[PDB]
């Protein structure tokens, strides 16, 4: 553990041991520009949960 | 200390309207200041630097 | 300089040396909320430029 744990993001700041990302469909600003052509059953997220990018 | 003289103010005129300031950013090469959250809205970029 | 620099911000990140606050009074969200009843010769600012707060 000790200097390994350390996850971190641009800018946002060091966050430590585990933590937890979020793979859904559902989000609206993905869909309009991504899995336009796709479904449920193979789409694509964007894993990234910051309002400004 | 009733009149207009009382909540208003008489002064020099200006034709600028009034002296308001810019701000730089450069977003891609500096560190963002302080307080400031990083961004890709052109209307919210770091400030680097403020002038007239 | 070594481990004495750090400026830090809540969660924000590490910024390190020199950086800069502005002192600013046509802030709009300021004005509106703190210096309402003050004038431009004494005034209050919010030094913190962060849109979400």
């Amino acid at each position: 553990t000790g200097g390994r744990n350390s996850i971190r993001y641009s800018e946002l700041a060091p966050l430590f041991d585990t933590t937890r990302v979020y793979l859904v469909d559902n989000k609206s600003t993905d869909v309009a520009s991504l899995n336009y052509q796709n479904d449920h059953s193979n789409f694509l997220t964007t894993v990234i949960q910051n309002n400004d990018y | 200390q009733t009149g207009i003289r009382s909540w208003t103010l008489l002064c020099t005129p200006d034709v600028t309207c009034g002296s308001e300031q810019v701000y730089w950013s450069l977003p891609d090469m500096m560190q963002d200041p302080v307080t400031f959250r990083s961004t890709s809205q052109i209307s919210n970029f770091p400030v680097v630097g403020a002038e007239l």
